[PDB]
């Protein structure tokens, strides 16, 4: 019995979808709850005409948020592979 | 709930904002989550405790 | 052929960010830059964190 | 009135088009009514009975 | 209700804390304002938000 | 005769504390010593703020 060991390796940065993202590696995300991104924007007025009700300065303070997403994969090991890796045995070939 | 004073006191960055629709419409139709829209000059950003 | 970022976006935490993380359960990114530009006088940073 | 002022000259790049060897300036006033509170007067309402 | 994990993880000033009565007596008979007594070894100090 | 303090000592805000006063509505006194002994691992401050 034999095996097969050809895999088409793909990478997140080599793929074209990395143009959609701005990949950031930050090692302590597990302590993070929510990441906000608060913005402040004031509007430009326009000078009013004669007798019109006029505007005034209006500032707007909004706040974006982050989204958590956990991904995973399980994988297993046989016990004979474990006792082969933890210690070598002499003997025949 | 949200410390809006820290937005008005801390130094920001300068970005070219490009909202999709008009910004007062996006404010009044509640696309964003938390809003602090007002008019005039609030002195709220001064009484620091 | 386009130019692609060959590295991930490595991004570290400052020690006084760790102090604020312990004490106030919060993180202000680039605390040294905010602290400098506050006491300095300019209200516009170069860029975000 | 033509004598009155307009002394110096400064360059600026705009978009122009040929109309039967009568060149005219293309221009849109979107960016001046970008996030304001008034209505752009180039938008209009026309009645048909 | 304060963040007692912030008291735990921050480095403390070593003081010869020598009040009069027993410690459990001065605690359980309410001498201080806000008490917090874990008997085992609480893992709430290890969760940082 | 006794050696009394001639004037009142001064506790001052280090400019680290101004950012915490603005954002998180608190002052953690002696901020830089806490930062140093938190990044050093030594759990005992030499003295209190």
């Amino acid at each position: 019995g034999t095996f097969c060991n050809r895999l088409e390796w793909v990478y997140f940065l080599t793929s074209g979808l990395a143009a959609a993202a701005h990949a950031i590696k930050f090692h302590d995300l597990n302590k993070l709850t929510t990441g906000k991104m608060l913005f402040h924007v004031q509007v430009p007025r326009v000078a009013s005409g004669a007798g019109l009700p006029t505007s005034r300065q209006t500032t707007i303070m909004v706040t974006k948020y982050s989204e958590k997403s956990p991904i995973t994969i399980p994988f297993e090991l046989s016990a004979a592979c474990l006792t082969y890796l933890r210690e070598t045995f002499e003997g025949t070939i | 709930m949200e410390n809006w004073s820290a937005l008005e006191l801390l130094p920001k960055v300068g970005i070219p904002t490009d909202f999709l629709t008009h910004v007062k419409t996006s404010a009044g139709e509640e696309m964003f989550e938390a809003l602090r829209i007002y008019y005039g000059d609030d002195p709220e950003r001064y009484n620091i405790h | 052929t386009v130019s692609a970022p060959a590295t991930y976006g490595n991004f570290v935490l400052s020690p006084e960010n760790a102090v604020t993380a312990i004490s106030y359960h919060s993180i202000l990114a680039d605390f040294n830059s905010y602290k400098a530009h506050l006491t300095s006088g300019q209200p516009h940073l170069p860029n975000d964190s | 009135l033509s004598q009155a002022g307009a002394h110096s000259l400064t360059p600026l790049s705009m978009d122009v088009i040929r109309l039967g060897e009568k060149t005219v300036i293309m221009e849109n006033l979107r960016r001046v009514y970008k996030n304001t509170d008034t209505k752009d007067p180039l938008e209009r309402n026309v009645d048909l009975t």
